[PDB]
């Protein structure tokens, strides 16, 4: 699973803009939110989100399919080291459980249920 | 820039 955002970045680089963002909203997490390869669905502009902690995953599902224009009839996935997540799971448990060593929870979404197919 | 989700 390659994030253009790490492409884009040094773990150093990352990191540095992990903690600052963390010590910023500590109510919030940082998401690197990007567009699986091969994925059938629009793309996202923006990657850099910072989403409340008490959100639910299901929740943040449906706030990146409004900005990518799709409605809750479209086939849309998301993928946490690739692996789809709980729905019923908060935005900071997910981020607890799976942010990497920059501070930075990634996801990638796709209209396939398999990352990169 | 970051983009604050609800």
């Amino acid at each position: 699973m390659k994030f253009q955002y790490k492409e884009d970045h040094p773990f150093e680089y990352r990191k540095k803009e992990g903690e600052k963002i963390r010590k910023k909203y500590p109510d919030r997490v940082p998401v690197i939110v990007e567009k699986a390869p091969k994925a059938r669905v629009p793309d996202l502009d923006k990657r850099k989100y910072l989403v409340p902690s008490d959100l639910t995953v299901g929740q943040f599902y449906f706030l990146i399919r409004k900005r990518i224009h799709l409605r809750p009839e479209d086939a849309l996935f998301f993928f946490v080291n690739n692996t789809i997540p709980p729905t019923s799971a908060t935005m900071g448990q997910l981020y607890e459980d799976n942010h990497e060593e920059d501070y930075f929870l990634y996801v990638a979404y796709s209209d396939e249920s398999v990352y990169g197919k | 820039s970051w983009i604050l989700l609800n």
